[PDB]
């Protein structure tokens, strides 16, 4: 009494470059598989094709490793329920509009460098007392970080943004801009104006046209579109 | 070889690992002026540390008055006297400073009404040297403390010139004359071999929970650093001490933080009874992990388990105000819904004891230096350091206290750096290695790449995981341990028959997972052989055939007139394990536990006593 | 130093204006509105196509070329509309006449 | 250690000269009403712009004045249904763009960002577009 589910997965081997990207179908018996797409991916690699390649680490949707495009949408494979409709084949692709290293593994190095470029760390005008006492932060000011600090940098949002597809070389993208906002409103950070000044150009922030794919696709339920709108408001009113 | 392109690097220091410990050691070295390399098989923020929840311990005194010596005491007792008191002393005393540093880096700790760091209750911590009730010293970022600690440390590391080699898999140490001179590794993105030469090497590779069938651990916790030490002929320590966390979610295995119990949640069985009131009258659901896990296991054995298979119990949070669940435990609220379909404001979470953390690892002194033990004396291994879950300082002895691991990472990650800086100078000449150094790592790598045997990697790994799960679990016994030992020994010999399929070199995860299997197996062998030899029950190691803890004296009676037992006749000592890698033969030796603190006058040694919660 | 946010702000202001000119055209047809629409329609449109160019055209030369062309189109467009407002019935009246068919 | 700028440059130098393919995007991403409305807002804006430019150029190039062509059209006695249809097609893009444009200006004030509001506001914009367009096509 098995329940055979079909998965069509994107394949490309850097060591046999000439073979064009193709889709490969795998049949998986759901009665002998965990409930998430990552469970099926690991089951396939362990029992059907150990050449199938993908990133993964935590199994509970906290590390950000397994981001990919499943059934048209970017999401984390480890928290994405397999669709039990056996008449439908689930298509799995790498995160969109990215350079493929192999199979489902994209090159995220530009993404990390953009993240580095916004200095995601606490900066105070005088750091010489660092390490001596706890900095004070009110409950109300701490609450402003809710919805921003939970980002796991999976890149599901940025790689779902049409603007990031066309201008990912210069547009920082939703994940990075939201982390920039996170440091802008941290009450303990003293470089808000400078953080805002960094976005005074046509691309970094301004390629965002409020398409809102980013917020729709976030596996953590966050809202980078809203965060980007808050930056635009600060950019328009700061001195 | 000649077939693999080899790239050589020269650094003052090399750190293997980018978790909380590796990152803290790495930028700590860079901030001291050392030209440092951080080699990691994963992008940093993907490390297991990112999954930590509950918090990090420090006697800051933000909730009620505290004292670090009380935390010292809780950790010594929690370790069931297998912990080295000089290291525990260093760790608890340095704790307040360590947490303040992280917050000053911007870690978004939850806050109190005074604007200070919010601290919660956690298992096995008290005030007044165990006489004054529950301490509240677990600092946290709601229930995503690990995630915030790691992302904060990663952002900080971005301020230094540390050179990162991301997605590079370390294969072995470059040893010469009993001294470590670097590491050799594989660059997963392009298939090349690299040798990192350095006067000092820091191993911060994490644990090996993946040797088990069910664990809260990441797929990437494969004990790679512990295996490199074993292959260099050095000893590992106390590997038989495996921590089972009381609450991994039923099925998936995902951790449900002990912060749940710290905030008021309770464990109940199928009769609705809050059974810890019976196993630990005083501590209840905040007793030490070894005790809660064993208690839950007895409830299940005795028929009071829940679910259609009566194989787990319940964690109840619905009697708590929903605003507290949303503010203190938002992370597990989501996880419970995603993996068990549970709404915590209405129903309990199904939970069960699950392999979670390794107390043993590479033996080090309290300065982070790796040691060996020759002719009854501990001896430092020149140029080799270890910190984090991969090391055995040993601050946790036979049982780690919740929230002391994240503390351990930043404290000893920092200590390794300090120790190297007060020992060497940046720029000093880089030690030499023979031109073919590391060739046997490359040959083994080539052997697995083209393996065409009869037992595929996933088959042998599953065999290993099932053996460990059913032969070295919460309760153990001599005959089951022995059958497990023979089973593992056979599985180890059968690695000669491995079969892989991917013949590529770029991102060949079929190959990398076979290397991780060799590492896992060396860790597992030592764990189970060490367990079979330890004929006593201490902390997490419970023998139903040897139920008592066996010390140099019977500390349950007056010492007056007692005859001290010879070293070879008691068990209050660390197990040192070695493996002959070609045969798989395990050899066991022992070294004494360190009872002296760093200053008897400021923090006095805690002699062994009956341990109860 | 704030050229980027200033431009973004200007674009919204002009968008708002156009919005107000719609009702105005209905309630107060005539030269004032006719020329305001000519100016707002040209400006809002110039910037809009400008955003379209920034998104899809890349390469320093192709971008300069595309922007020179746009500027040429905007000029001709504003000129034609003013011409029509001057020598013919004007935008507001042309719309009413067109709608009387 | 490498700066963010150096990393970005090596990223492009490495990939543009590699044999790595670009993963599909447009051909495999699932559509949503908000995404479709977004392209449509751009489409109507460009259409409206080309319309204004074409008219502007016709005013500068055509022989006769406006009333003349209006009369010529009226003289053909075209079916009022056909003329109504044409009025609808003319006002539709402008109505769509106008209402959706207001939706954008409300977002710029930082309002309406919850996924439920995004979907709702988009549906309201579609209804307002159809009502106003049908009302105007029957003249005003
Ligand atoms: C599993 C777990 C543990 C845990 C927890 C929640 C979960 C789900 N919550 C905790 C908490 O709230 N408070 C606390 O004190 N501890 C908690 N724990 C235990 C604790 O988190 C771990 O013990 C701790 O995170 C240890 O981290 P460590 O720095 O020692 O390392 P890691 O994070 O596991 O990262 C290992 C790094 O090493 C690299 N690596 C491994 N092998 C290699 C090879 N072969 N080559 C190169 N690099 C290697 C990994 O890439 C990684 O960066
Ligand atoms: C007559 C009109 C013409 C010729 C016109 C033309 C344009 C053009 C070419 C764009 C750029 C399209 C894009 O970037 O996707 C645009 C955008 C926009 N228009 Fe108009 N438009 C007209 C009237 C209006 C009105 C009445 C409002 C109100 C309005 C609001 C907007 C807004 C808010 C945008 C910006 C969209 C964004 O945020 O990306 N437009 N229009
Ligand atoms: C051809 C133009 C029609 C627009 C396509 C609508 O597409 C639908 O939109 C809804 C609402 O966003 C989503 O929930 C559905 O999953 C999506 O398929
Ligand atoms: C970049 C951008 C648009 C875009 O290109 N959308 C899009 C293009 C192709 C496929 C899907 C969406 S539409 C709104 C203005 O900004
Ligand atoms: O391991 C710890 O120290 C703490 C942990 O798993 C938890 O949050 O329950
Ligand atoms: S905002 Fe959401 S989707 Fe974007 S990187 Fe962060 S968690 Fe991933
Ligand atoms: S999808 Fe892209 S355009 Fe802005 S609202 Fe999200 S970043
Ligand atoms: S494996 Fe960590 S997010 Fe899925
Ligand atoms: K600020
Ligand atoms: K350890």
């Amino acid at each position: 009494t098995s329940r055979i589910k079909k998965f069509s997965i994107y394949r490309w081997d850097p060591d046999k470059p000439g073979d064009k990207p193709r889709m490969q179908t795998y049949e998986v018996d759901l009665n002998k598989c965990g409930p998430m797409v990552l469970d099926a991916l690991i089951k396939i690699k362990n029992e059907l094709d150990s050449t199938l390649t993908f990133r993964r680490s935590c199994r509970e949707g906290i590390c950000g490793s397994c981001a990919m495009n499943i059934a048209g949408g970017n999401t984390l494979a480890c928290t994405k329920k397999i669709d039990p409709d056996l008449s439908k084949t689930t298509k799995i692709y790498p995160l969109p509009h990215m350079y493929v290293v192999k199979d489902l593994v994209p090159d995220l190095s530009n993404f990390y460098a953009q993240y580095k470029s916004i200095e995601p760390y606490l900066k105070k005008k005088d750091e010489s007392k660092q390490g001596k006492e706890q900095y004070l932060q009110s409950i109300e000011d701490r609450q402003k970080l809710d919805g921003l600090y939970e980002c796991i940098l999976c890149a599901c949002c940025s790689t779902s943004c049409p603007s990031y597809w066309w201008n990912g070389d210069k547009y920082l993208g939703p994940a990075v801009l939201m982390q920039a906002y996170r440091w802008m409103i941290d009450s303990r950070d003293d470089y808000t104006e400078e953080r805002l000044a960094q976005l005074q150009d046509p691309f970094s922030l301004y390629r965002c046209h409020t398409i809102m794919n980013c917020t729709r696709t976030c596996p953590k339920g966050l809202n980078p579109g809203k965060a980007i709108a808050e930056i635009k408001k600060m950019m328009a009113t700061y001195k | 070889s000649t077939q693999y392109p080899v790239v050589d690097h020269e650094f003052d220091a090399v750190v293997v690992g980018a978790g909380g410990a590796g990152l803290r050691a790495a930028f700590g070295l860079s901030e001291a002026g050392f030209n440092t390399a951080c080699v990691t098989k994963l992008f940093p923020t993907r490390s297991h540390t990112v999954a930590a929840q509950g918090g990090i311990n420090a006697a800051l005194g933000n909730m009620e008055d505290d004292n670090w010596r009380w935390h010292f005491y809780d950790t010594v007792k929690g370790s069931d006297w297998l912990g080295d008191q000089d290291a525990i002393h260093y760790m608890t005393e340095q704790a307040p400073a360590a947490v303040i540093e992280l917050e000053n880096y911007g870690m978004p700790f939850s806050r109190t009404e005074e604007g200070k760091i919010y601290q919660r209750a956690f298992g096995g911590q008290s005030l007044q040297f165990g006489k004054g009730g529950q301490a509240h010293r677990c600092c946290c970022v709601a229930d995503r403390t690990g995630h915030s600690l790691l992302h904060t440390l990663y952002g900080r590391s971005l301020r230094y010139d540390t050179s990162y080699f991301v997605e590079y898999f370390a294969l072995d140490l470059l040893m010469e004359n009993g001294e470590c001179r670097g590491v050799i590794a594989l660059c997963i993105e392009d298939g090349t071999i690299h040798r990192f030469r350095a006067k000092n090497t820091v191993i911060a590779t994490g644990g090996y929970g993946r040797t088990y069938f069910s664990c809260t651990s990441a797929h990437t916790s494969t004990g790679d650093g512990t295996a490199m030490v074993t292959r260099a002929g050095l000893p590992c320590q106390d590997l038989e001490f495996v921590q089972f966390h009381p609450t991994g979610i039923y099925g998936a295995g995902c951790l449900i933080t002990e912060g749940c119990r710290g905030e008021g949640g309770i464990l109940i069985n199928s009769q609705g009874e809050r059974f810890m009131e019976r196993y630990a009258p005083v501590a209840k659901d905040l007793a030490s992990r070894d005790v809660v896990s064993r208690s839950m296991t007895i409830e299940i054995r005795e028929g009071r388990g829940c679910g259609p298979e009566k194989d787990h119990v319940y964690l109840q949070l619905h009697h708590l105000p929903p605003q507290q669940l949303a503010t203190r435990l938002p992370g597990i609220s989501e996880t419970a819904m995603i993996f068990a379909g549970v709404d915590v404001t209405k129903e309990p979470i199904p939970v069960l004891p699950t392999v979670h953390y390794n107390m043993g690892g590479i033996p080090t002194n309290y300065k982070g230096q790796v040691i060996t033990h020759v002719n009854g004396e501990d001896k430092v291994v020149p140029g080799l350091y270890a910190c984090g879950e991969a090391a055995s300082a040993s601050v946790h002895g036979a049982n780690r206290l919740g929230a002391n691991s994240l503390l351990d990472l930043v404290v000893f990650g920092r200590a390794c750096a300090l120790t190297i800086a007060e020992t060497c100078k940046p720029g000093e000449p880089v030690p030499s290695i023979k031109p073919n150094a590391g060739e046997e790592s490359v040959a083994n790598l080539d052997k697995l790449r083209f393996a065409d045997g009869t037992i595929r990697t996933s088959e042998a790994r599953l065999n290993m995981q099932k053996t460990m799960q059913s032969h070295a679990a919460v309760f153990r016994t001599g005959s089951i341990l022995q059958e497990g030992c023979e089973k593992l020994s056979q599985i180890y010999r059968d690695l000669a028959h491995l079969k892989t399929f991917d013949r590529g070199i770029v991102w060949n995860t079929d190959l990398v997972e076979t290397l991780e299997l060799q590492n896992l197996m060396l860790c597992a062998l030592q764990t189970i052989y060490g367990a079979e030899a330890r004929k006593e029950s201490r902390g997490a190691h419970a023998r139903e055939d040897y139920k008592l803890r066996i010390d140099e004296f019977d500390y349950s009676k007056p010492l007056q007139g007692q005859q001290k037992r010879p070293f070879e006749e008691h068990w209050r000592k660390h197990t040192l394990s070695y493996v002959d890698v070609k045969s798989g033969k395990v050899t066991l030796k022992y070294r004494p536990v360190i009872d002296r603190t760093l200053n008897e006058e400021d923090c006095s040694s805690v002699p062994p006593a009956i341990r109860s919660y | 130093s704030k050229a980027a946010s200033l431009h973004w702000t200007s674009e919204r202001a002009v968008s708002a204006l156009l919005l107000g000119l719609l009702p105005a055209a209905y309630l107060y047809p005539g030269p004032a509105v006719d020329y305001s629409l000519a100016a707002a329609l040209t400006l809002h449109g110039h910037w809009g196509l400008g955003q379209v160019i920034t998104d899809y055209v890349h390469g320093d030369t192709p971008i300069k070329v595309a922007n020179t062309g746009l500027y040429v189109l905007s000029a001709i467009t504003f000129t034609g509309l003013c011409y029509f407002n001057y020598y013919d019935v004007g935008i507001c009246k042309a719309v009413a006449m067109l709608w009387s068919i | 250690a490498t700066t963010a700028k150096e990393e970005m440059a090596r990223f492009w130098e490495k990939n543009t000269k590699s044999s790595r393919p670009l993963s599909p995007h447009i051909s495999i991403y699932k559509w949503s009403l908000p995404m479709a409305m977004s392209i449509t807002h751009r489409g109507t804006g460009v259409a409206l712009s080309l319309g204004v430019s074409l008219f502007s150029v016709a005013a500068l190039l055509l022989p006769e004045q406006f009333p003349h062509y209006v009369a010529v059209v009226k003289s053909l006695s075209l079916s009022p249904a056909l003329i109504y249809s044409a009025k609808f097609a003319l006002v539709f893009p402008l109505s769509y763009h106008t209402w959706n444009g207001i939706r954008h200006l409300v977002w710029d004030m930082g309002k309406g960002f919850k996924l439920s509001q995004v979907e709702q506001s988009g549906v309201v914009v579609l209804i307002l577009t159809l009502l106003s367009s049908a009302g105007i096509a029957a003249i005003s």
